């Protein structure tokens, strides 16, 4: 299986308050396992996922120590682009990074990213053959131009397929147990009367993770997706996620409507009737 | 560039009334990441609301989940009040136990 | 390219610092300004570097707050004040440019150096003393009890120097002290004159010392 | 492990 | 990231291959760089990117390494390369340096010419009385220098200062400094030093009474 170690860095200003706020969070595939805040009361690493306990007092202070370095790179960043963008010393300005790599499980890379915005839009990003940026003004030309000086693509590279690998490989060692966890989603559904004549079922996906799920709404046999009406997937708060999605059908046949479940943590799709 | 969040309004486990639950205001897609939660029970500002930290995702939008303890009856109202930047005044949405 | 820091400077324990770095030979702002210090016991190590643009600054955790980097880019300055000195900071300090922009590289180019020297003592003025024997023959100069460096140490005003070994001053107290010998063909001492000459300039002090058998 | 960052 | 250079000295004939190594703490992955040093001087930039000569350093230099292991070559050591030298990384932040590698010329071993000087008239008026040892002109650095005052061995009130290597013969050279108060010196007749070199079994020894 393939598997991936991302971090989320963001980097935020907010002059006339104090020192910008910073932080990196971590992911080994979509979970959250690391986590530094500049803003907590003691601005530490911190672990986000049981399995990182396993980790001795000289991780936590390599990271801690490298971040607060970070930390003061970004913080010079934001006015360096400040200049590039003749902009006012006034309001507050976010820098974000995506970094990491994905690797298959023969442990070669498949995708590295380094991907870099400025207030919400794409400023730079290292392209899929690891050797070439996308600036995407003229802003990002400048930094384009010192990073190609600097031969920032070829470190980078070196990160990706060197560092970033065996980091994961390590981190997956750790936690292996606990990052297949599978919680399979409990299914109803619900009926609700209308106004004219039709009614609206809804089917619900409850208690359920990872959060990757797809419900479907068929006429027996025939799916409808063009009068589908669904919500976005949503944390309950305890860890799990939850997702429904409802269909307009007319009064008297409503159990020839079928709902259908697919998620990775079910032996087989539920298929649900009312 | 602003981002206008949006908002989902939901109960943790199925809405029984007279029965103790958590409510959770889902409020993603919004930038810069500053941005106040209110949550409101009957129109009246609920004191001591949670917040998980923040995060963002692939498209660089922010997203946060706020809670509280709530118990939820046949006829009281429920609701999510968010202020952002991108918005001209707050932004409100009310809890529906069928949504 | 040329990187022109300032001269020696003694200073108390407990004062601060100020030190020079003025830059020339390339535009100023298209490069940020590092700055290194090295001594006795930890050798070379980094400090930080400062952006000419905005003055944005990054610090070794081991530096922060002892050091504060500031830049005047009309001038093509960047300075150094190292506060609340200690005997550790005793040290050269040296400015120095990346071959380009960045946080990960090396130093193409370097300032000369400023020696910084922490120490409480005044300033006192060498006694000089004659150092005769009792084929080859050797003589010699003893100079004690002087603050701060350097003492000058010349034989006959300079025309003996060939034979001439002048040791490197050590800490007495707080104090210098350091010799000089010379050798001289013993048919030659006491026929001719043997004399010792001694400077002081911090102190205004020449003194010149016979040796006499 | 994060990477260290470069200057933009 | 703690980068080492295992010998901080190292003598050498001129002429020599001499390889100077470097070790870093994790894999810097080829982002080492490499001074020399001169006393007085600041380092001037002979590598970078562990095999990369920068303009204007000679042939003779060269370096090689992977992972966490490099080294500094000099195939032919001239009289110029007498220095100290360091490699610096930067795969990481901070940028850090080894502690140096000093060299320092071979020569054939060499005996001091010892002199002991009294303390002088001078120096006796005003209560201080400093005994004086010159060890000129000898080789290697390494020597014993005994103080002795009436045949038992002084351990007290001893300075030392060595010369750097003579740039006309190599030598090396030291001087030593036992200062005591007037009263104390008058107490005692004979003073000697003492000097034992790798040079003879039997010590070089002076006195005065």
């Amino acid at each position: 299986g393939p598997h991936s170690l991302r971090y989320f860095v963001t980097a935020v200003s907010r002059p006339g308050l104090g020192e910008p706020r910073y932080m990196e969070v971590g992911y080994v595939d979509d979970t959250e396992f690391v986590r530094f805040d500049s803003d907590a009361e003691n601005p530490r690493y911190e672990p986000r996922a049981r399995w990182m306990e396993q980790e001795g007092p000289e991780y936590w202070e390599r990271e801690t120590q490298k971040a607060k370095g970070n930390e003061q790179s970004f913080r010079v960043d934001l006015r360096t682009l400040l200049g590039y963008y003749n902009q006012s010393k006034g309001g507050s300005h976010t820098i974000q990074v995506i970094s990491g790599c994905e690797v298959g499980s023969d442990g070669r890379l498949l995708r590295g990213y380094q991907q870099y915005a400025y207030d919400g839009c794409d400023y730079i990003a290292l392209n899929e053959d690891l050797k070439t940026w996308t600036a995407a003004d003229m802003a990002a030309l400048i930094t384009k131009h010192k990073w190609e000086q600097a031969g920032e693509a070829e470190r980078l590279r070196a990160y990706l397929e060197g560092t970033c690998v065996e980091w994961l490989r390590r981190y997956l060692k750790n936690g292996n147990a606990t990052l297949l966890r599978t919680d399979s989603p409990k299914a109803h559904v619900t009926h609700h009367s209308r106004p004219e004549d039709k009614v609206t079922l809804r089917c619900w996906a409850l208690g359920f993770y990872p959060a990757d799920i797809t419900l479907t709404w068929q006429l027996n046999g025939e799916e409808l997706i063009q009068d589908m009406e669904l919500v976005e997937t949503r944390p309950a708060g305890d860890g799990t996620f939850q997702k429904w999605a409802s269909v307009v059908v007319p009064l008297g046949k409503e159990q020839y409507y079928t709902c259908h479940v697919y998620h990775q943590g079910l032996p087989e799709p539920l298929t649900l009737r009312w | 560039i602003q981002k206008t969040p949006q908002i989902q309004v939901y109960s943790r486990h199925p809405p029984e009334n007279g029965k103790p639950n958590i409510l959770n205001c889902y409020v993603t897609q919004f930038h810069p990441p500053h941005i106040e939660i209110q949550m409101l029970k009957n129109g009246k500002k609920i004191p001591k609301v949670e917040m998980s930290d923040m995060s963002f995702s692939k498209d660089w939008s922010f997203y946060i989940l706020a809670h509280t303890e709530f118990t939820p009856t046949e006829t009281d109202t429920y609701a999510c009040r968010v202020k952002h930047d991108s918005m001209a005044e707050p932004k409100t949405v009310y809890w529906d136990r069928d949504m | 390219v040329l990187l022109q820091q300032s001269g020696p400077e003694l200073v108390k324990p407990g004062a601060s610092v100020k030190i020079p770095c003025k830059a020339s030979g390339y535009t100023f702002t298209d490069y940020n300004m590092d700055w290194v210090k090295q001594s006795h016991g930890k050798s070379l190590e980094w400090i930080g570097d400062i952006n000419p643009n905005n003055g944005g600054t990054i610090y070794n955790q081991k530096f922060k707050g002892k050091a504060t980097l500031t830049v005047d880019k009309s001038s093509s300055a960047a300075y150094m004040e190292v506060r609340s000195l200690t005997s550790e900071d005793t040290a050269v300090y040296y400015c120095a440019r990346k071959p380009y922009y960045g946080n990960f590289a090396w130093f193409a180019y370097w300032g000369q150096g400023t020696l910084v020297t922490v120490s409480a003592a005044k300033t006192t003025p060498p006694s000089v003393y004659p150092l005769a024997p009792g084929s080859m023959v050797t003589l010699g100069c003893l100079v004690k009890g002087y603050f701060p460096e350097p003492v000058t140490v010349t034989w006959n005003s300079g025309s003996l120097s060939s034979g001439v070994h002048t040791f490197p001053a050590v800490l007495q107290s707080d104090l210098y002290t350091l010799s000089s010998s010379v050798t001289v063909p013993s048919s030659t001492w006491p026929s001719e004159t043997v004399t010792c000459n001694v400077a002081h300039p911090a102190s205004s002090t020449k003194v010149d010392k016979k040796i006499v058998p | 492990s994060i990477i260290n960052f470069e200057k933009l | 990231i703690q980068v080492t250079q295992s010998s901080s000295s190292f003598s050498v004939s001129l002429g020599d291959r001499v390889t100077i190594t470097c070790k870093a703490s994790e894999d810097i992955y080829n982002r080492l760089a490499w001074y020399q040093q001169k006393p007085g001087n600041a380092p001037r930039l002979l590598i970078s990117g562990a095999t990369s000569l920068e303009t204007g350093v000679p042939d003779r230099f060269s370096g090689s390494g992977s992972r966490k292991d490099y080294t500094l070559i000099i195939t032919s050591l001239q009289t110029e390369d007498v220095a100290t030298y360091y490699c610096q990384q930067y795969w990481s932040t901070p940028l850090t340096f080894g502690a140096g590698t000093k060299l320092e010329l071979k020569r054939a071993d060499a005996a001091p010419t010892v002199s002991i000087f009294p303390p002088s008239s001078e120096q006796l008026t005003s209560g201080g009385a400093s005994v004086v040892c010159f060890l000129n002109n000898f080789y290697p650095k390494d020597i014993n220098v005994k103080w002795k005052i009436d045949g038992s061995e002084r351990q007290n009130g001893v300075l030392n200062s060595w010369t750097d290597q003579d740039s006309k013969d190599s030598t090396y050279s030291m001087s030593s400094t036992l200062t005591l108060t007037k009263d104390e010196y008058e107490r005692h007749n004979s003073y000697t030093c003492e000097a034992t070199h790798k040079t003879s079994t039997s010590p070089i020894v002076k006195s005065f009474n």
